[PDB]
């Protein structure tokens, strides 16, 4: 395995993952009241920019998509078209309780039972609306996921 | 619907009601909930009185 | 005439389409179905005590005035009086909710126009008030705390002292914010004379709340039809002289200050007593009685299985929500499920407003108009 | 054996039934008791007056405690 | 105990040709009229210099699937000058082109579109433009007592086959309906 | 020197947060230490209302929330100013499960599943009847 | 628009009474005194302290009346509390509970399956109010942010039973709410 | 142990099948798992190494229907635990180019043999569907084809009740001929024609290949040990296929020539330098197997079986199955 | 301080927004030093 080269590969993966986790750039999708709470996360109390996180509006240069709210049969195509227009490394955080699993209006027409059907959600979150602490902990869970992302090793073995 | 065979009240008799004899349920393999596919699964005896 | 689109801060989800001409909005038209849920259908296939959270979800900024309106509707239809301490704490929290909504709408307007520091300071204050919520009952937002006939749980001890501390520091904070925005020539030149509305077309397009009170006509439901303790709580009710963005803004700040006056008048008169009922047939019994007496258990069981039954008639009930005349139309008949509960959020009136009052302006002024209207697509669509 | 097999999965620590059989009877003195624990609220289990006129223990139908009369 | 004055004056001076029912309750005063004169009655109000309403608060539909006149249109409207509100409630069947009020109160186009798609009641003059609340081409009118809570065709999901599609409903954990009724 | 500098001090240079917590520490006092090794401090005084009780996780590299046990979770979220040692004097006996942080990402077996999910070694079957099943 | 011409004249004829007034207003709008005042306020806030709760080390304030990850308590004897009343399932406004019971072998009644697909369970609170034995409760834990929907479909009472890992903390809350609830 | 349909089609209907799809991470894998889970069936997908490569097909099915499991190859215990509870096994593994630590022989042949032997071990399977290629016995160049034919034989031998599909070259929303040609044209001097310029092939619509796979999967007691090929709807020369691509992309065609010497002398260094200590680039359009299968015509044997025996031939490769080009 | 010349910052009736712990919340909501007995009925009724 050239144990030295495997160590260099491990360090390269560490650097790459550290950069990608410390410069993460979300993309809001503020359908319903969770948007409010998400703003409270981006507010002064549980600051988000402190973790190197900037709500970039244009979906051509963002990394995550935060589906915060409640999908709708009228809104699904727009969400899918926005998701497609992102670069390769992507992640999806499903805020709220109806962006994941239908939630309340789950038992109602004109509502998509959870955004999992449209985009491949990565980490959801619980809440109604999730306490700003819960959303920030969700993003830190996303950091913990992207942190076990040995990638250069995969290319060196592929 | 005839009077319930447990109580002795009368506030639920003489109330014409239509049922769609829809019975096509099955067991959701993940958990065990009762799935269905008929749009008229419950409306006939849930709102149409 | 160009045909531009507008699908945007996070000021809700809305699809504006604009017949344009140079930099003039010859005709703006919103597409609004973009967030629909079937709240009325659900309420029907639901109940009273189970459908209260729906009203909590509508107009998700002002998260308690809605429950207050629904509770007033059920009580009016039901003839169930409510004790004085319940009324007083209910008004207290309705006014805290008004302050919440005003902070959010005002400073999000400031962000749309370009400022950011007012947004962050207002959001700190919103954090304080949401902490009050989650201490009294439930989560930060969406506290299902105002049931038919009073409140759910009594409030803790020390909450009044904290209320007073917040009152003082918040007078100071409003003063800071007003010094930061009111008078800045940029803000003045960006806001004034943008979206004039004569009272004739105001009453025509059926505005309510600050909007209707912006241009001239002085009419709010708290003074006209004083549903609750509001009499003993004298206040001011400001009114604007020339209906436009700047005057609606000043109205909003004066409404904040009057809400502070009310929020202080309550903890000086709050009559320590019982809450929420005197009949364990419309309000469930507390835990000690439920687990010791016998008929208390029967009533708790029946009341949490089938709820209370309200009689045949149908009613309309209006409340001065932070936005406007939040209306509820109940057509209940006999059984415990509300037949055809219809909502009358002011979002419809305010969007048709946008349509007519957004002519012969520029796109920055369209954004300004949305800001001053303080729309919540949640309630405009439900 | 079957109920705990339907719901529980671990089968390493003892099931609720096993624990409530591990607790011994109470051996009360009179003829009628009332089971809540030690508080009236905050511990639930509404008043459940249960007779004690049989040579075998008597369960409580909430948190079966198996009270038993002491003397004859 | 609120607005007996306006209601009494309006009933005692109206052309009594077009009033079918009057209810002076304490929940709300009702002028149930005929669908043929509705525009005439509403234009009487908003103009008479005593009972001038000048603001229309709501136009809501109610569905009764057991009467020959299936629907029930209801206009809740107040008088900001005389501090009073009345509720003019008309009947309406399946297809029966009801008059419009967008000429009088321009704040009815959206409420009349909403009552066009939620219910199925028509509207002869302008306000009957296309649907508003429901998304797009929609089978039924999803607020009468027939359109089930979960909709006819509502599954809507992505397809890497092509892009995205709408397919008939096969939901899991069917809607349970509890009874709770009580024969006294 | 270098011992503790490598233990819980030098990680701050590329970790950031640990530097802020070290500053809050030089201002701090001590109020508790929990079996997971972590130290709960309280710098009560003229500081503020939101930031005067906090915790150093004693896992310097991979420190994650929910590592706090329930008692210290309460004392840390201000719900009740009862110290972890007191709530652990309470500590219901006759049963109980030691704490375990929300793994949710370290393989499905450290993660968990329902009784019908294929990755669960149980994999129940939901039929609500039986077959005839002749010999 | 003829009146606007007339109004703009009087509004100018009113403020321009003397020379001191016009001079003051002119150098007021010419030296940006309101700009300077805004800048000074901003700089004060800059020098002032911050809020920045610094989450992963000092979380925010809560209240014993909080709602979060559910739990099923049990008596001090280790005996389960739930008795399958179906009250929680009946009052569920989201129908997010499924519960199915059977007479046990020893005689008492208990739940064979009890699950709450946490998503569909909006966190409203009615659970902990319908229960006549305080079986289900909402412990003050909000950090459970799994990466697969199935988890948030909390399992057939098993994981719910594991809510007893908070049994001390939860207990505290309940005591402080026995008085006024 | 015959399964039972317990629904009405559509999502959240059981219909019994549980399928392990080895290779379900790329093109045909995506399409076939889409078909299976839309029909309603549990699917277990293994991924060699990633956290997000199968992520997309995580959404094409109800909860707990699609399950991504673990590191797939080079371990018998891993493959066994992945096939722990399958009803059918669908094999699609196989690259188009060798990488130093792998080789056509190794991957195709030995992995097919491993899968056959572990299925023998877990002899509770019902249908082993192996998809290989439009490639014959070692009677053609491109050693991938020789090894793949040996793999076909050994999987038929270790599983006499198996089904081996031999589809022609596939064109779809993400293929490896049309997209490379469009990329090359849009980038610089236009496309080359290898071999002669008029070599014959039968391109096929991938959705229709997947429908054929679902059909042969169900196929109630009609063909349980069959090995046959899946051609296209019409015979296409490579020149005419390039002209089709050009008419659909709305650009001007230009072709490069003198194919065999440049092809050989410019594709041979890749393998040499490859087996010589770190990964090397991917063969964009100079793939040796491309050179071989284009220097020899392979269209249809007209001898064993076809779509016509299974189900109607693809729609046509003009209207919809090429409509994905409009992105240019 | 250099601003302190005009605005709310130069007014004796001005308060800041950093309430210290002891002065804002010196009694946590759970274990108060009292024992509240909320009323729930009137004697006549009971
Ligand atoms: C090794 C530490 C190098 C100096 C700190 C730095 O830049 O770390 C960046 C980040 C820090 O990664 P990290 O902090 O996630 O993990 C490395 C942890 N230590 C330092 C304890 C080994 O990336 C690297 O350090 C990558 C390796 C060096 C290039
Ligand atoms: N050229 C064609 O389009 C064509 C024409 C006829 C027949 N076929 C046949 O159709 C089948 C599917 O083709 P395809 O286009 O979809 O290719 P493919 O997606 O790349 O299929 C191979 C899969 O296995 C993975 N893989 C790669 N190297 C591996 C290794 N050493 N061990 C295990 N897995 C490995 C691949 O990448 P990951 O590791 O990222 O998963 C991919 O997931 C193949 O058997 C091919 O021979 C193809
Ligand atoms: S509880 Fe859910 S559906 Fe409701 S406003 Fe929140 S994110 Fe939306
Ligand atoms: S109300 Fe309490 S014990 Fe009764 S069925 Fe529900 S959680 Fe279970
Ligand atoms: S918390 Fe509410 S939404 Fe969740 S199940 Fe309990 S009663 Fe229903
Ligand atoms: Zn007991």
């Amino acid at each position: 395995v050239s144990k030295a080269a495997e160590f260099v590969i491990s360090k390269v993966d560490d650097l790459m993952n550290w950069a990608r986790r410390g410069s993460i750039w979300p993309m809001t999708f503020g359908l319903a009241c969770c948007a409010v709470e998400m703003m409270h996360t981006g507010a002064a109390r549980y600051d988000l920019d402190r973790f190197g996180i900037i709500f970039r509006p244009s979906p051509r240069q963002s990394d995550c998509m935060i589906v915060a709210g409640t999908l709708t049969n009228k809104m699904a195509p727009a969400l899918r078209k926005v998701y497609d227009q992102m670069p390769e490394p992507r992640w999806v955080i499903s805020m709220g309780s109806c962006a994941n699993g239908g939630g309340y209006y789950h038992y109602s027409y004109s509502v998509v039972r959870g955004c999992d059907r449209i985009v491949p959600v990565d980490i959801y979150v619980p809440g109604c609306p999730p306490t700003a602490e819960a959303l920030l902990y969700g993003l830190l869970q996303l950091q913990k996921k992207i942190n076990r992302r040995k990638d250069f090793l995969h290319w060196w073995t592929k | 619907p005839a009077r319930t065979a447990s109580q002795q009240g009368s506030g639920k008799v003489g109330r014409w009601k239509i049922n769609f004899l829809s019975t096509q349920k099955w067991e959701n393999p993940l958990m065990g909930w009762t799935s269905t596919g008929d749009p008229y699964a419950h409306v006939g005896d849930s709102a149409l009185t | 005439n160009f045909t531009s689109n507008f699908g945007p801060a996070a000021h809700g989800v809305l699809r504006s389409v604009l017949e344009m001409n140079g930099e003039v909005v010859e005709r703006a038209e919103p597409h609004i179905g973009l967030l629909h849920r079937g709240t009325e259908k659900l309420i029907e296939y639901k109940t009273y005590l189970q459908a209260l959270p729906y009203f909590d979800r509508l107009d998700y900024v002002s998260t308690m005035a809605q429950e207050h309106a629904y509770s007033l509707a059920v009580e009016r239809l039901l003839n169930c009086e409510v004790p004085l301490r319940a009324q007083y704490i209910r008004v207290l929290f309705c006014e805290i909710t008004r302050i919440l909504n005003h902070l959010l709408a005002l400073t999000t307007h400031a962000m749309d126009v370009g400022a950011s520091t007012p947004s962050l300071w207002a959001f700190e204050e919103r954090e304080k008030l949401l902490e009050f919520y989650e201490r009294v009952s439930g989560a930060r937002m969406h506290a299902s705390f105002i049931r038919p006939g009073g409140v759910a749980q009594d409030l803790p001890l020390g909450l009044c002292r904290d209320i007073d501390s917040f009152t003082q520091q918040f007078a100071s904070r409003i003063d800071e914010l007003e010094e930061m925005l009111t008078g800045n020539r940029i803000w003045k030149q960006r806001l004034v004379d943008i979206g004039t509305v004569t009272a004739q077309q105001a009453k025509d397009w059926g505005f309510s709340g600050v909007m209707l009170r912006g241009p001239g006509v002085c009419w709010d439901l708290r003074r006209a039809a004083p549903y609750d303790v509001y009499d003993q709580l004298d206040f001011d009710v400001p009114v604007g002289t020339r209906g436009d963005c700047y005057d609606r803004y000043c109205i909003r700040i004066e409404e904040m200050r009057q809400s502070m006056r009310i929020i202080w008048q309550c903890p000086n008169k709050i009559p320590s007593g019982m809450i929420k009922a005197d009949d364990r047939k419309l309000c469930p019994p507390s835990r000690c009685r439920m687990k010791l007496s016998m008929e208390s258990s029967i009533h708790h069981f029946e009341l949490y299985t089938e709820g209370f039954s309200v009689p045949a008639p149908s009613t309309y009930t209006a409340v001065e929500a932070p936005k406007g005349e939040f209306g509820v139309f109940l057509v209940s008949n006999g059984s415990n499920r509300p037949y055809r509960c219809k909502i009358r959020a002011p979002g419809f009136a305010h969007l048709q407003g946008l349509d007519f009052m957004s002519k012969h302006h520029m796109l920055a002024d369209v954004v300004t108009i949305i800001g001053t209207q303080d729309i919540v697509s949640g309630e405009v669509d439900r | 054996s079957n109920h705990t097999a339907k719901w529980m999965q671990d089968t390493s620590k003892k099931s609720p039934m096993e624990l409530i059989n591990e607790v011994p009877p109470i051996k009360v003195e009179g003829r009628i008791v009332a089971c809540e624990g030690d508080t009236n609220p905050a511990l639930g289990h509404p008043i459940e007056f249960i007779c004690l006129d049989l040579p075998e223990p008597a369960v409580c139908k909430y948190c079966g405690l198996r009270y038993v009369q002491d003397h004859h | 105990m609120d607005n007996q004055s306006i209601f009494k004056y309006s009933w005692e001076t109206l052309p009594k040709k077009w009033v079918k029912k009057m209810e002076r309750s304490e929940h709300g005063n009702r002028f149930d009229t005929k669908t043929d004169y509705l525009f005439q009655l509403l234009c009487f109000l908003k103009l008479h210099t005593y009972t001038r309403v000048q603001v229309l608060i709501d136009i809501c539909g109610v569905d009764y699937p057991s009467r020959k006149r299936r629907f029930e249109v209801v206009y809740n409207l107040l008088s900001t000058r005389y501090n009073s509100r009345i509720r003019v409630q008309t009947s309406a069947d399946e297809v029966t082109r009801i008059s419009s009020v967008v000429s009088l109160f321009p704040s009815a186009g959206w409420w009349e579109r909403e009552v066009w798609d939620m219910f199925g009641v028509s509207s002869i003059n302008h306000p009957d433009l296309r649907r508003i609340l429901t998304d797009y081409g929609f089978e039924g009118h999803p607020l009468r007592k027939d359109f089930p809570l979960s909709g006819y065709v509502e599954v809507r999901y992505d397809d890497p086959e092509k892009r995205v599609v709408s397919e008939p409903i096969e939901m899991t954990q069917e809607f349970r309906y509890f009874d709770f009724a009580s024969p006294w | 020197l270098r011992e503790l500098k490598d233990e819980g001090y030098l990680r701050c240079l590329p970790d950031g947060n640990l530097l802020q917590t070290k500053i809050h520490n030089i201002g701090a006092t001590l109020v508790g230490v929990d079996k997971f090794g972590n130290k709960y401090y309280e710098k009560l005084g003229d500081t503020q209302y939101g930031r005067h009780r906090w915790v150093e996780y004693a896992e310097k590299s991979r420190y994650n929330a929910s590592q706090v046990p329930p008692e210290w979770h309460g004392w840390l979220h201000f719900i009740t100013d009862h110290t972890g040692d007191e709530l652990l004097l309470l500590k219901p006996k006759r049963y109980g499960v030691e704490h375990k942080e929300n793994l949710s990402g370290e393989g499905e077996q450290y993660i968990y599943h329902s009784k019908g999910h294929a990755l669960n070694p149980g994999q129940r079957d939901w039929t609500r009847y039986q077959p005839w099943e002749s010999k | 628009t003829k009146l606007e011409d007339e109004q703009r004249e009087q509004l100018a004829k009113e403020i321009s009474k003397d020379w001191s007034s016009v001079f003051e207003r002119s150098i007021n709008t010419l030296f940006l005194t309101e700009m300077v005042r805004g800048l000074m306020l901003t700089l004060k806030y800059f020098f002032e302290t911050k809020v920045t709760i610094n989450y992963p080390f000092e979380k925010g304030p809560l209240s014993p009346r909080f709602r979060g990850e559910h739990a099923l308590r049990r008596y001090p004897t280790g005996e389960e509390r739930c008795i399958a009343c179906k009250l929680c399932e009946a009052i569920c406004p989201a129908q997010a509970i499924t519960i199915e019971a059977e007479e046990r072998e020893d005689g008492s009644r208990r739940t064979t399956r009890y699950d709450i697909d946490m998503t569909k369970c909006i966190y409203c609170g009615f659970c902990q109010e319908a229960c006549p034995v305080d079986a289900i409760v909402e412990g003050p834990n909000f950090e459970f942010a799994t990466e697969t929907h199935e988890e948030l479909l909390y399992d057939k009472e098993k994981l719910l039973e594991n809510g007893d890992r908070w049994e001390t903390e939860i207990a505290e809350n309940l005591r402080s709410e026995s008085l006024y609830r | 142990g015959h399964l039972v349909r317990k629904g009405t089609g559509g999502r959240s209907s059981v219909s019994g099948i549980i399928a392990t799809v080895f290779g379900a991470t790329g093109f045909l894998g995506r399409y076939v798992v889409q078909q299976l889970a839309k029909m309603g069936s549990q699917v277990l997908v293994p991924f060699r190494g990633s956290e997000d490569c199968p992520r997309h097909l995580k959404l094409m099915g109800d909860l707990g229907q699609i399950v991504p499991m673990k590191y797939n190859p080079r371990d018998e215990s891993s493959v066994k635990a992945v096939m722990a509870k399958a009803n059918v096994v669908i094999n699609l593994i196989g690259r188009d180019y060798e990488t130093r630590n792998y080789s056509f022989e190794e991957v195709h042949y030995h992995m097919a043999e491993n899968l056959a032997k572990i299925s023998r071990e877990h002899g509770g399977i019902l249908r082993f569907i192996q998809v290989s290629c439009l490639g014959a016995s070692p009677s053609s160049p491109s050693r991938m084809l020789r090894a793949k034919a040996a793999a076909e034989e050994v999987v038929l031998r270790e599983l006499p009740e198996a089904t081996i599909l031999k589809p022609a070259v596939m064109i779809g929303t993400e293929d490896r001929i049309l997209n490379p040609w469009a990329h090359f044209a849009k980038k610089y001097g236009f496309i080359p024609l290898f071999g002669n310029g008029s070599t014959k092939i039968q391109p096929v619509y991938v959705v229709d290949v997947a429908a054929a796979l679902t059909t042969v999967l169900k196929d109630d007691g009609t063909s349980m040990g069959k090995t046959y090929e899946l051609g296209g709807p019409e015979i296409f020369t490579v020149h005419d296929l390039a002209e089709l691509m050009y008419e659909t992309i709305r650009e001007w065609p230009r072709y490069v020539k003198v194919p065999f010497p440049i092809a050989k002398a410019l594709a041979t260094p890749r393998e040499i330098l490859l087996n010589k200590p770190f990964p090397l680039p991917t063969p964009e359009i100079l793939n040796l197997d491309k050179i071989q299968a284009l220097t020899t015509d392979t269209i249809v044997s007209e001898n064993a079986l076809t779509f016509n025996d299974l189900g109607i031939i693809p729609h046509k490769l003009k209207g919809y199955p090429v409509e994905f080009l409009i992105s240019y | 301080k250099p601003w302190e010349i005009t605005g709310p910052c130069a007014d004796p009736e001005y308060r800041s927004a950093v309430p210290l712990a002891t002065e804002y919340r010196l009694q946590c909501p759970a274990t108060t030093k009292e024992k509240p007995c909320i009323p729930n009925s009137l004697p006549e009724t009971v």
